[PDB]
RNA sequence: GGUUGCGGCCAUAUCUACCAGAAAGCACCGUUUCCCGUCCGAUCAACUGUAGUUAAGCUGGUAAGAGCCUGACCGAGUAGUGUAGUGGGUGACCAUACGCGAAACUCAGGUGCUGCAAUCU
RNA sequence: GAAGACAUUGUCAGGUGGGGAGUUUGGCUGGGGCGGCACAUCUGUUAAACGAUAACGCAGAUGUCCUAAGGGGGGCUCAUGGAGAACAGAAAUCUCCAGUAGAACAAAAGGGUAAAAGCCCCCUUGAUUUUGAUUUUCAGUGUGAAUACAAACCAUGAAAGUGUGGCCUAUCGAUCCUUUAGUCCCUCGGAAUUUGAGGCUAGAGGUGCCAGAAAAGUUACCACAGGGAUAACUGGCUUGUGGCAGUCAAGCGUUCAUAGCGACAUUGCUUUUUGAUUCUUCGAUGUCGGCUCUUCCUAUCAUACCGAAGCAGAAUUCGGUAA
RNA sequence: GUGAUUUCUGCCCAGUGCUCUGAAUGUCAAAGUGAAGAAAUUCAACCAAGCGCGGGUAAACGGCGGGAGUAACUAUGACU
RNA sequence: GUCGAAUUUGGGUAUAGGGGCGAAAGACUAAUCGAACCAUCUAGUAGCUGGUUCCUGCCGAAGUUUCCCUCAGGAUAGCAGAAGCUCGUAUCAGUUUUAUGAGGUAAAGCGAAUGAUUAGAGGUUCCGGGGUCGAAAUGACCUUGACCUAUUCUCAAACUUUAAAUAUGUAAGAAGUCCUUGUUACUUAAUUGAACGUGGACAUUUGAAUGAAGAGCUUUUAGUGGGCCAUUUUUGGUAAGCAGAACUGGCGAUGCGGGAUGAACCGAACGUAGAGUUAAGGUGCCGGAAUACACGCUCAUCAGACACCACAAAAGGUGUUAG
């Protein structure tokens, strides 16, 4: 079934996503992308660590799913299935096609064959966030997620906290106060902006000046 | 498509010119008749050896012709031809579309 | 045995040999194509400062 | 006839040994891995369809070492147009052989080979694919034509041969019933199986205007007005 | 087949604007149109009556007719090694008239000023426009206003 | 300045929820003989300004409002892109040189402007 | 002797007649055939933000349906959700609140539309007469479809106005012949009258191979003009597939990942396989196999010397130099 | 047409042919017959063989399948 | 093989070309047969192959448009030549600027409509169902999906609020601007307007840049209607010295210097000579020109050596050098 991905390895094609045209695809080999502890709280894993891709270029559905084993298998016997939370930020939408057939060329359109992505140089593939002593499993970890993969990828220490779009100690500054409250799996802050009503219904330590 | 039997257009034809009153019914043909000048040269024509000396159609594609409609106006009795669109079915006078009826049986 | 179908190779370097020009205004256009109404007029008026100029210049 | 022998092929069941079917405008393809797997389905519409075919064949290798050239074939099936329920004009001549039967026919039977009937006076004759093919023609107007009307009363005259048939039939249209006062009164095959105040479909030839030369080499007042092609 | 339309390829071209649907402002009906005047051609998709072709959409004419409900504007077009000159019968919502010519015309009245008031000021002129000049000198100071010294920054990832 | 008739541009004019309205005008509101329309004088029709109201409509105000509208050493001279080299790189792609230059994001402010006629403590 | 106004013979007329003659037996086309119609057209997209743009590119549609589903005016608000009402339930009818269209507008797809272009009523025939100008396809020819006017006659509405078919982009056809309406006007040429025939202006009967022949096969008995513009064999580019090699190592190998078996992935080389293409050769490069005989490659079956082993010995297995 | 001798040569006449001491009012040329018209002309009845209708013919051309059900299972070169 | 007969054979005689003869092979019929030989019609026709005869000068193409039983061919526009004619600073320009339009690609977006899509958190059950406590309940106690609330991961050739760059339409005056009051069967309640006018006022800073071997017009006729390549955009295809498009430059039709060699690459485009200077490329010897100068790196029991270009990868290495 399979053909080598050399063959389907470069962005020649235009996006050919599923759709009411389309219509017939195969399944996706890839299925869950969050994987670890993923009932977490944001206090809990600060450490993050990314694996970015350094060429534009596409992964193949099965690609990911080889490397996602590997890379969780490591991790869950050396340092223990609940010390982190992985996350594949790559979803494969982009359908390939394959000419399996009067003539040759005489009416040549080809079939649908399979899914794969369309990553970009600077890209993150994998997203790990963790404790901060637990990081050479999950440097080494992610070093065999790197040879399931063609192409060139590195591995790269994040100054943020965890999944936050904030520095280590810019979080810090605002968690102190009451201007920072969790969501569920992520987080939510203060907004000067809104309703000033329902500003004070949620985030109850904040208007106060105190502790 | 239906018709009316009646129709209310403009007559021409010395004493009315303006809107008047046509009897409509349908447009039949008329007779081949012998005597007229191709028949005359096609008999002639195909008399004698050598035998078909004409083409012969065969290779038909259409369906459905076109219907042209005799106004007569009822004052003058001056007939007026009139031309409509392709159709398969047509008829005239009555049989008129009602409010809104389900089908049945 | 097949061809090559179409192309517009070429066809904007043949345009220029000789131009590409524009279609010469002129004072005066034609009334062809204006208001049959203020035609109808407009020859009438004309008709009349001639005359009145003819008249004028006797 | 399609949708007929889609169904028929199935309780038989010649189809298992292609490999694939794909489909087409006015059809659809059957795919067979040996040559010998396609005749029998050949062979096996022949006994219950009209046909006409004929195959042709591709080459690709010509192995030198022999038994071997391999060879690819294609065999190119029509069935026959007319279909079960249609309104048919017949060439002259053509009907003139066969049994001396009117230009103007319905359908019958649509088996191994097409049959002709006439509803007025009880008749029926065969034509053979082979008879067909030679010199085409096609149906006037299709099952898409039928018109309801209402029947009212059936006066028997006499015949049966094998359907209780010529029965003189009194009607009117369904959209006349209601709004209108007209009624037509027409001989018919549909006698055994006719009752008063039954909806039965048929041809409506009066407002209908053909374009085939066949049926302008007619008689514009020995035609009937109008056709019941069968009850419900 | 192939499949050449009288209004093929105009799927967003026609289109009516995002909340801009619905009835044309009566200040389009209002605006006199006479033989001489430079219009810009824009169909509105609304009104399917008077519709100009989709060749003309944004190009810009003369008037040569004016009748009940439209005018006549005479565009040129380019065929081959040529201009041909082509006449159009566009109804007055899918017009307007040109700013271009306007910005003109208040120009031509400022020129006949000048020289008006030129010739009871005394001699010269000079009204054509000169389009931008190479700039003079000037000593900027550094009174309140020392330079600031910069370099080239390193590299950090923060991703 | 407020109202009324007719408007221009058609959310800085809308929406959710609250709050205030002197004058006059709008309004709700009362009647069924007549022209008129209804299953129904509810809507539309006529009559009365009479019996009564600012309780609704209407007008303005309020809200670290929702939306919408203008800016800003906001993001960013980034993304993208026209032209160049016997530039780099196994390739994918990437630098440099003459130029053009965004959107989301952020912050800051704003919450109808105006024409003709009439009419008002 | 027989036969006899029958036969026979002559002219015309119907039937039969491959026994014989003459002729024909579309095109595009990743060779030709089969299929398909890309052969006349329409929407979206390919299409690279003016217009134009190809492939037997992708997603689909056309040869109809309509006296209203046309023209004018009037009167209303739709999809759906929520709250209530005996039989009544997810689906019946009545009532209220929300509702920028999430409904509907004959059929493909894209635009358009809210005191409407949608739904329900009243009135109607402008889907009419005379002919010219213009847009699209373009040669600025025809065909089709459309735009705005003019000169008449009408419909509707209190009125302003609106209406020359279907809200818009598709829904169709020359010369010859036949026929119908108009003028009831011209001509039949020695002169007349009535039959008959011919003309002028406007429609219809049709050619879907849609700018428009009247048309079945076979050749393995074959011919001629040409074609490497084009197939069948060597060669060349390509390498999906085949073959060969690493990398990571799942399971195995009683304990034991890596002595040795070795799945799946991921990176390559080969031209001893087969596909894909049509550059060379059609005024000809002899188209299978075998016999015979030289030489070259190593990706080494044996033969020389070695290293590893889950190598006691024997018997093996794995790897190195080496053709 | 088949192809010495020996022993045989099955069922089938719907189809295409071939054929008939068979049915008769279905079809149907030219000449002639009647009617209508001033005449040129038009419209009707009549009508040979063949065609169509019905029998015969396979040492004429030829052809010689399927499908359900029969009190477990089994379905026959049976029976239906 | 056959060799006493369906034997072999001389002379005479008969059968003639769509004819004969044939114990049947399309066999034979004077070296001729799936229709003999000879003369004439006949210089039969060919959209197809081959050839087509002296020198120099000037200009110098096309493989594209529409229609054709059209696709190895014609008609038609185009590009080319020739002959001119009316005029003579002419108005124009494969260009810029100023002023002003048009567009839905790149990017962006989805805590915006449309369509896909990963995770938890808070809720809501008279309402898609199970379990737990049940006589039932428009009941509770647990739960898995549906929708609701703010969040969050990722996208779209045939989705979109926003929206570039490059490419594209128009204007920058005498055929113009202002006053004066005439003409009309058109238009207005109204000599008001409309369109063209008489008379008067305004001139070479006459109203952005740069340029201009002159500007404009007519007639007529050849060849061509197989193309191919390269940078960027691109559809088909795994790919191809493959198939099909977009703009520009080229080869074809073109030599000269460079890339050893080469249709298309780099430089540069040619009448006949002398002197100087350079381009692209080079300067050990072949070979005209520094075994120049300067700072470093590398040692290979397959070193490496100049774009297009005549290939090399994943993965490794206490080799050596900078971080
Ligand atoms: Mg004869
Ligand atoms: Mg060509
Ligand atoms: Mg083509
Ligand atoms: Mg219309
Ligand atoms: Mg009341
Ligand atoms: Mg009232
Ligand atoms: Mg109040
Ligand atoms: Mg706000
Ligand atoms: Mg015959
Ligand atoms: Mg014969
Ligand atoms: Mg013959
Ligand atoms: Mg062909
Ligand atoms: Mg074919
Ligand atoms: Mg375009
Ligand atoms: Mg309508
Ligand atoms: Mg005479
Ligand atoms: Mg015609
Ligand atoms: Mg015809
Ligand atoms: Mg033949
Ligand atoms: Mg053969
Ligand atoms: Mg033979
Ligand atoms: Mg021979
Ligand atoms: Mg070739
Ligand atoms: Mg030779
Ligand atoms: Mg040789
Ligand atoms: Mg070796
Ligand atoms: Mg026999
Ligand atoms: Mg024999
Ligand atoms: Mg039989
Ligand atoms: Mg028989
Ligand atoms: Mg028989
Ligand atoms: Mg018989
Ligand atoms: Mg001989
Ligand atoms: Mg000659
Ligand atoms: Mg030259
Ligand atoms: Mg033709
Ligand atoms: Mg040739
Ligand atoms: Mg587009
Ligand atoms: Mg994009
Ligand atoms: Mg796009
Ligand atoms: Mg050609
Ligand atoms: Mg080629
Ligand atoms: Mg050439
Ligand atoms: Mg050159
Ligand atoms: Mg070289
Ligand atoms: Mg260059
Ligand atoms: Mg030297």
């Amino acid at each position: 079934a399979r053909r080598p991905a050399r063959c389907y390895r470069y962005q020649k094609n235009k996006p050919y996503p599923k759709s009411r045209y389309n219509r017939a695809v195969p399944d996706s080999k890839i299925r869950i992308y969050d994987l670890g502890k993923k009932k977490a709280t944001v206090d809990e894993f600060p450490l993050c660590v990314h694996l970015v891709s350094n060429e534009l270029e596409q992964l193949s559905s099965e690609a990911l799913e080889a490397a996602r084993i590997c890379a969780n298998k490591y991790m869950t016997t050396v340092s223990g299935r609940d010390a982190f939370h992985l996350r594949v930020r790559v979803h494969p939408f982009h359908v390939l096609r394959i000419n399996k057939m009067q003539q040759g060329m005489r009416g040549a359109w080809g079939k649908p064959h399979g899914l794969a992505a369309r990553v970009d140089i600077g890209q993150i593939i994998f997203s790990v966030r963790t404790k901060d002593s637990n990081k050479d499993v999950v440097v080494e970890g992610l070093r065999r997620a790197r040879y399931k993969f063609p192409g060139q990828q590195k591995i790269i220490l994040s100054k943020k906290w965890g999944f936050t779009n904030l520095d280590r100690p810019e979080y810090l500054k605002k968690r102190e106060a009451g201007e920072v409250k969790d969501d569920g799996a992520f987080v939510k802050f203060l907004s000067k902006k809104g309703s000033l009503e329902n500003n004070i219904r949620e985030f109850p330590e904040y208007f106060a000046a105190q502790a | 498509v239906n018709v009316p039997k009646t129709r209310k257009t403009y007559c021409k034809g010395k004493t009315c010119r303006k809107h008047t009153q046509h009897k409509v019914t349908q447009y039949k043909a008329g007779k081949a008749s012998l005597f007229a000048q191709g028949k005359r040269r096609y008999d002639r024509k195909q008399s004698g050896f050598g035998g078909q000396t004409k083409p012969v159609f065969h290779k038909k594609a259409k369906t459905t012709k076109k219907v042209v409609l005799r106004l007569e106006c009822v004052k003058c009795k001056t007939r007026a031809q009139l031309t409509l669109k392709r159709c398969k079915h047509f008829e005239l006078g009555g049989e008129k579309k009602q409010k809104g009826q389900a089908l049945q049986f | 045995a097949k061809s090559k179908n179409h192309t517009a190779h070429n066809q904007t370097r043949k345009a220029h040999r000789n131009g590409i020009k524009k279609p010469k205004t002129y004072k005066y256009p034609s009334l062809k194509g204006v208001d049959p109404k203020f035609r109808r007029n407009h020859k009438h008026a004309l008709h009349g400062t001639a005359k009145a100029l003819a008249a004028a210049k006797k | 006839t399609f949708l007929f022998l889609e169904q028929l092929i199935l309780k038989h069941n010649a189809h298992v040994d292609t490999i694939s079917i794909s489909e087409a405008k006015d059809g659809l393809d059957f795919f067979y891995a040996q040559k010998n797997h396609a005749v029998k389905m050949i062979d096996f519409l022949n006994a219950v369809v009209p046909i006409k075919h004929k195959k042709s064949e591709e080459l690709i290798s010509q192995d030198t070492h022999t038994g071997a050239s391999t060879y690819k074939f294609s065999y190119s099936v029509e069935i026959v147009p007319i279909c079960k329920d249609d309104l048919v004009v017949l060439p002259k001549k053509l009907a003139k052989s066969m049994g001396n039967i009117s230009q103007f026919v319905l359908c019958s039977k649509i088996s191994n080979t097409v049959q002709f009937m006439d509803p007025t006076t009880l008749q029926t004759a065969d034509l053979s694919p082979s008879v067909y093919w030679r010199a085409p023609f096609n149906a006037l107007a299709d099952v898409t034509q039928l018109v309801e009307f209402i029947v009212l009363d059936v006066d028997s005259t006499g015949i049966s041969r094998g359907n209780r048939v010529l029965a003189d039939i009194t009607v009117a249209r369904t959209s006349d019933l209601g709004v209108n006062d007209q009624v037509y009164y027409v001989r018919s095959h549909l006698g055994g199986i006719c009752h008063a105040g039954d909806s039965v479909m048929g041809y409506f030839i009066a407002n209908s205007n053909y374009n085939s030369d066949l049926f302008d080499g007619l008689n514009i007042d020995y035609v009937p007005d109008v056709v019941l092609v069968k009850k419900l | 087949g192939k499949s050449h339309g009288y209004r093929s390829r105009t799927r967003y071209m026609f289109q009516r604007d995002f909340r801009k649907h619905g009835a044309v402002h009566l200040s389009t009906y209002l605006k006199v149109y006479k033989v001489g005047d430079i219009v810009d051609i824009k169909a509105n998709g609304s009104i399917q009556k008077g519709m100009p072709h989709k060749f003309y959409q944004g190009k810009t004419g003369v008037v040569y007719n004016v009748t009940k409900s439209s005018v006549g504007v005479i565009i040129n077009k380019m065929v081959g090694n040529r201009y041909l000159e082509k006449r159009l019968n566009l109804r007055v919502e899918h017009i307007k008239h040109s700013k271009c010519r306007q910005e003109f015309l208040e120009r031509v009245k400022a020129n006949a000023a000048k020289r008006a008031e030129a010739k009871a000021q005394g001699v010269a002129v000079q009204l054509k426009r000169q389009p931008a000049q190479p700039r003079e000198s000037r000593i900027v100071s550094t009174e309140g206003n020392v330079p600031q010294t910069l370099a080239p920054v390193p590299y950090e990832t923060f991703i």
